């Protein structure tokens, strides 16, 4: 019962630690999405 | 090689009889408390 409650217990750690893993990434690459959409603003201003 | 050299050639007698050691530190372990279930308790991220 333990050795089971241990293994669920490092997956639910495990799991937490991806949530924040995703997040962050996701954090990071808002930035970068946003700039990405302000020179295709400029490149539409360019076109126009 | 010395000259003071105990010459005594015979069986001696018993003097102190060997005892158990009268030491009251460390012939046993260290205690050592230890649960995965103390990593019971979690969070709920709510905010954000």
């Amino acid at each position: 019962k333990r050795l089971n409650e241990t293994q669920r217990q490092n997956q639910l750690d495990e799991i937490k630690n991806s949530v924040g893993l995703t997040f962050k990434k996701k954090q990071e690459v808002e930035k970068s999405i946003n700039d990405s959409e302000k020179r295709l603003k400029h490149a539409m201003t360019e076109s126009t | 090689e010395n000259s003071l050299s105990t010459t005594s050639k015979s069986k001696r007698q018993v003097i102190v009889p060997v005892c158990m050691p009268k030491i009251h530190y460390s012939p046993l372990k260290t205690g050592l408390c230890y649960d995965v279930r103390m990593r019971y308790h979690a969070k709920i991220f709510t905010s954000y």
